[PDB]
């Protein structure tokens, strides 16, 4: 395998602990990394 | 809205359509093809 940075066709296992809501954590969602509380959203978010 | 992202990785420059001819005969089609800028 190549490791030269490039479209990753295979990658290892990414790895998801259990999700914790109205308690203040640091987030991080696919590469989206953040600090704060997270709760149930009355917005309508468009499936993609 | 976006129907698919593909990691293809290739070079492209030109593009041609496919039609389907049924039961050669097809009928009559109407279509429509704009550039990005």
């Amino acid at each position: 395998f190549e490791l030269l940075h490039a479209p990753a066709t295979v990658c290892g296992p990414k790895k998801s602990t259990n999700l914790v809501k109205n308690k203040c954590v640091n987030f991080n969602f696919n590469g989206l990394k953040g600090t704060g509380v997270l709760t149930e959203s009355n917005k309508k978010f468009l499936p993609f | 809205e976006p129907l698919v992202d593909l990691p293809i990785g290739i070079n492209i420059t030109r593009f041609q359509t496919l039609l389907a001819l049924h039961r050669w005969t097809a009928g009559a089609a109407a279509y429509y093809v704009g550039y990005l800028q």
